[PDB]
């Protein structure tokens, strides 16, 4: 402890008493002529130290400090994603026990944990005698970590697993868990670095913090004293001179990623450091915002010239896309503005994403899904494609993505609607060329060809389905029409009723004589018909018979409630048809008294039956975050629900946080 | 008038419970409505007899009683390395019997 | 490990694979038939172990627990501040090591640190062989600790405290500094854990915690729950049963028990108090969430509203920092919550007030003292300002702040802001005002001296003390300093003071004294309502002080200089001329190149993009409404709210907008 | 254009005498007789005190820095004293004088 070495580079002198032993080694780096002083394998010496330096990029100290502009380098394979050149790289033949031990490392990334335990222990075998103890450290260290993975694996492997998959595939024989168990029974892991010889200690004590299992958390406490500070400094908001905490919050976290992922440490895919670097970058884009949103006055205007604004690069894009979670990801587009955030480098986002939608399409070409894999690839998936939606790509590496996510994606994983979310924010950041259309024709001809059975069920977490995906078909181009649609649905026959309800789902891409055939099969029967044809655009006016059949489901309706007031049932689906009817007659689309006799059953259809009887207290003002333009105008359009609905959305904006409230006062009541 | 409610979790091709545990935590979210909502609950035993797709419904109670029909779950990954358990599911939305909301009071 | 002992005091089988001995256990204690099926050695031991269970509040299985209470018992004296009881407790007649060692930690919290070493020290040398090293362990550890506190006060007296007080101020000599020295050369701290005995290891292996990472494994279960915390804030949740607050709170108070109650001194570091301000903080926070969310079917088919307690008052006054506090806030609103216990709250800060007066009555003033409870005193009175008092305890406190309270430490200005955050809450006593009375005609007769000047970093000086009064007693007249200033002898300094303090026979001889002139002397005159309508000389000087301000502009621009002084008078006559009380046109002849004064003078030719919104923040009503008439100053300054409204989250421009244009 | 790097002298009104130097890292600037108080805080690091200083009060900060020659200059200050202790800084903020109320002066 006698220097204090900052994250910038810099070195302060802390407890030297006596020669400034640092400053003369830059002293000696600052001459040529004082290096020609020393020795000739003094010089060799000095060379080797300067290499060494300049590889771990440690620069001068704080009496001659200039300016320290950051670098992100990563040599990792693994960390790249370079799938195919490790599997190359496992395919040679070894040369040294040190690629013995990247093999290893390389196997254990892939998951393939048997052979990765079984090479560790002969990387063991051997390390004993060319006496290379820090290598037998860390291979120690592997096995520990990797027992650690075959247990809890086990564990949770044949509990809810076997609900999540309906068969347990158990990875692992009972001799290979015995066998580890005989070799890891009542093993310490704190010994380890008293165990290793003193002479081992008295150079390699640096290594001593590897083994814990409370590892990480005195940076997780460095961390967080640096979050307290951060979080005052947004709250009063002031100029940070100097170099920000931000800046040091980056470099250690970059500082950690390089020194844990190129000396090949298994330990980096755990939950805590996942949940590390989660709120690390989560509190560095926040402080970002900030800075964006930020308004001074007389001084800092004064003060801020280049004022460098946090861009996204590749290695920032895969630190968020491999160890996040989608919660997450809606915590932090809750709060933010990522599109106003700059990117920048995208073609090495779109190769990246070219490999891993390769690397999607090798694993489930086939049946030979490796479980190990699966598991700890698809969420880092799911983060990466999740964030693509701020990028712009090129046509044939979105048309690959597309597919890819359409076609070899377990929909076990991914509902359909999910798909449709994400691929709408696919289409919202980049426009839609006529192939990607085709593409997504041929989606919905595989979704058809799903549909043919009579036993089929479609399942959607979101309630969205394929009419919704040929309405965004219709919506980049009305002109297109399936015509491999119209030849299915120009094959369609009576018993096909279920399919042809599907396609009935899909009418406005069919074709003259598909349509008369559909038509002549179709009639109008429930209220979710009546849903479907005012959805395809079928009906346009009301009909009397439709009248009829609401009023008729609506004395279904009150004669069931008046059951049910004996029962305790009060609410029954999200299938709520009946405030619709009330909107429609506050749009004055039905003007019957039939339905106007129906007031009493629910909150939202009393108020739009008759607003100036309404009891106000009963409303509910999240119900206005469902609500459309014309539908804000005429409520607009009456006096009585506005006398009570202008105080109410005041308290609501004012008392919270709700920018979409405080737009829909502004934009309709002012 | 309570708060503390426990949760039941079967299939229905049977009848039969899966498991048993206690609530922990909710989340929620010719116009459309979006609304989802997705459910965290704490450890439980499952069911012995079980070990020798499908629909699963889940029941709350607290009398107080909330049931829905339409739930998938999700067993995320995780990698513990002090170890020394989490259940998380999500729910469904078919069509034609889009029903999710059963209350007894 | 075999099984897991949470928080709330319930058990869960974890790794319990033999015989259910702890199930057993309370089963046993669940029949009195199967206690008495026992030796009575062993049914008195069961009983004595049942009393211990009780005391730590250990309650049955998970499984067999239903309902548990929220109970909060502090025993500590140091806790609560019996500071005069625990001198007289020191004085009192030590027997008991144990009560050397509770005499010790008091030692130590009563800033008598090398006495207090030297009884550590002989209470090792006396536990030497006492059977049992839990005293010895304690010991060493409260002796290492002191040791780097007196360290560290040492290297922080001996740089900026003597920048603070003038002097370098030393209260202590190198002998037992060299002496401890040597005495802690080559001591580590993780040792001593192996220090102990083999079999003192087997039965205390428990006690590890106390073996340099204080608190660490504890911050890293805080941080990853405020992140659980502030996730579940970020959208609607319902933690139903167990809820996180509950377990942060229990947390907090079984650390702070089980440091307090056997009296470690780590309760004084840094640390602690930075766990104490995030789980209070986060706390305060969930309760702002809780009162401020909607309400959908669920939460009307499942209050629960957070109340604040003496214990609370006392973690909020004894670990916190008033700039922190300032963002609480900024944050929530704390004048909404629940208050009660208002007896021992007003015990509590009448006892800080009477140390307060015992110790600033004496110049003999103890530096150790001073530095350990200038923040938690000044967090007190910050803290006051939601808690009703009683007009003795009131008054007690007011005169303490005023009278006793450090002038180094408290500009005059910043105690008038403590005193308007008290009189927010309750009304003026006249007692009170006699009180205020007194601290004026203290500051009157200090202002005697020709070289005295009340500096004043917020600008607020002693005329807004009278201005309090008369806005919440405006007909009654000042007797006292009106008595004071009849005797007028007209050879300067503190004429103008009363001059500044004035609002008849007391005003006469001044009014006779005075001689009205000056910029920031019509200033006062204008302030105090002696000046109320304008004399063309008044315009005249203000022509004048313009004619000075451009001819310094003039020299000025020469050159590079761009702030200028904070007294904008000149923006201040834009605002009076856009006030309409003055009628002279030659000081808007003259553009100034103040951006405010060219937005005043230029009221449809000015460039609207140098408008600053902190403008819009300090203004008043009345200008507002002046505002309101202009119909060039409608469209800009709207659109310019709009944006600022839609950018920022501050509540203030949405009162801006709603009071006038909407 | 500046390098936001700016550089403290820290004197004292009596002999204009220099008490430390340093460079600070945060400073907060916050808000008839139109009455508005503003006030200022520094923070700066662990300085450089002087010894021969070694061998209340009013003192004042410059504080200087490069775009492109800017200095500033704040006449009445106090050093409020924080005392602290931890396991194994220095806060200034403004003072208004009541003659003059000004408080930044700026050289460019």
């Amino acid at each position: 402890y006698d220097y204090h070495f900052e994250v910038n580079g810099t070195v302060v002198r802390h407890k030297n008493k006596g020669f400034g032993y640092m400053e003369r080694f830059f002293e000696l780096k600052e001459s040529c002529d004082e290096r020609s002083k020393l020795s000739k394998k003094q010089y060799e010496r000095f060379n080797a130290l300067f290499n060494f330096f300049e590889k771990n990029g440690v620069i001068c100290m704080a009496k001659d400090a200039g300016t320290l502009n950051t670098s992100i380098e990563i040599n990792s394979l693994a960390y790249h994603g370079k799938y195919d050149v490790m599997k190359k790289f496992i395919e040679e033949q070894s040369v040294s026990i040190e690629d013995d031990y990247k093999k290893a490392f390389f196997l254990a990334c892939l998951g393939r944990w048997e052979e990765s335990y079984d090479l560790y222990s002969n990387i063991i075998l051997n390390s004993i005698d060319e006496s290379n103890g820090c290598v037998y450290y860390l291979s120690q260290i592997n096995r520990y970590r990797i027992y650690q993975s075959i247990t809890q694996a086990v564990t949770q492997f044949n509990g809810l697993g076997l609900l999540t998959f309906g068969r347990h595939y158990k990875p692992f024989t009972d001799e290979f868990l015995a066998r580890i168990e005989r070799e890891m029974t009542n093993f310490n892991i704190d010994d380890l670095f008293n165990g290793m010889p003193f002479e081992f200690q008295k150079k390699y004590k640096i290594l001593e913090f590897l083994s814990d299992n409370q590892f990480l958390y005195d940076d997780t406490v460095k961390l967080f004293e640096l979050t307290n500070k951060v979080r005052s400094e947004m709250s009063e908001g002031s100029y940070s001179f100097g170099m920000s905490s931000d800046i040091v919050v980056l470099l250690r976290l970059y500082d950690n990623l390089r020194f844990l992922y190129e000396n090949c440490l298994w330990s980096v895919s755990f939950h805590e450091f996942h949940q590390y670097i989660r709120n690390s970058m989560s509190l560095l884009i926040e402080k970002a915002e900030y800075e964006r949103t930020r308004d001074i006055d007389e001084l800092g205007f004064s003060f801020f010239g280049k004022k460098s604004g946090f861009f996204m690069e590749y290695y920032d894009f895969v630190n968020i896309s491999r160890h996040f979670k989608i919660d997450d990801i809606k915590n932090l587009e809750r709060s933010c503005s990522i599109d106003k955030i700059r990117f920048g480098e995208q073609e090495k986002i779109e190769e990246y994403l070219v490999g891993i939608a390769e690397e999607i399409t090798k694993q489930f070409s086939a049946n030979g899904m490796n479980v190990v894999f699966y598991t700890q690839f698809i969420s880092e998936a799911k983060a990466a494609l999740y964030f693509a939606k701020y990028v712009k790509l090129s046509e044939e590496g979105l048309g690959k993505i597309v597919k890819a996510l359409l076609f070899y994606f377990p929909e076990r994983d991914l509902d359909i609607g999910k798909r449709y979310v994400w691929l709408e924010r696919l289409t919202k950041c980049n426009e839609l060329p006529k192939s990607i259309i085709s593409i997504i024709d041929d989606f919905l001809v595989l979704q058809a060809e799903k549909h043919i059975d009579q036993n089929y069920s479609e399942v959607s977490s979101n309630g969205l389905y394929s009419r919704d995906y040929g309405a965004l078909i219709k919506h980049f181009e009305k002109n297109f029409i399936s015509k491999r649609l119209s030849e299915i649905t120009l094959c369609l026959t009576q018993d096909k009723q279920k399919q042809i309800d599907f396609l009935f789902k899909l009418l406005p891409l069919l074709s003259t004589n598909a349509k008369s055939h559909l038509l002549s099969f179709k009639s109008v029967e429930n209220i979710n018909d009546l849903m479907n044809g005012i959805r395809i655009g079928l009906i346009d006016e009301f009909t009397p018979e439709h009248e009829e059949l609401i009023i008729e489901y609506l004395e279904t309706r009150k004669v069931n409630y008046i059951v049910e007031k004996e029962k305790g049932i009060q609410t029954f689906s999200s299938n709520d048809y009946m405030s619709t009817f009330g909107i429609w007659y506050f749009l004055e689309e039905i003007n019957n008294s039939k339905m106007e006799e129906f007031i009493g059953m629910d909150d939202q259809y009393d108020f739009f039956v008759d607003p100036e009887n309404f009891d106000y207290k009963k409303f509910i003002p999240s119900w206005l975050k469902n609500y459309n333009d014309k539908l804000l105008g005429k409520i607009a359009g009456n006096k009585h629900m506005k006398h009570h609905v202008i105080e109410v959305l005041k308290e609501r904006v004012k008392n919270s946080n709700d920018k979409r409230y405080l737009e829909i006062l502004m934009n309709y009541f002012i | 008038i309570q708060d503390t409610a426990d949760v039941y979790f079967k299939r229905k091709s049977d009848g039969k419970l899966v498991f048993t545990a206690e609530a922990q935590t909710a989340s929620f979210s010719i116009l459309k409505s979006e609304k989802e909502i997705n459910l965290t609950v704490k450890n439980a035993f499952f069911d012995l007899e079980w070990l020798a797709s499908e629909r699963y419904e889940v029941e709350y109670r607290t009398d107080i009683y909330i049931q829905f029909p339409n739930v998938s779950p999700s067993g995320e990954f995780e990698m513990s390395l002090e170890n020394g358990p989490e259940i998380k599911f999500e729910a469904l939305a078919d069509t034609d019997t889009d029903e999710m909301a059963v209350v007894i009071e």
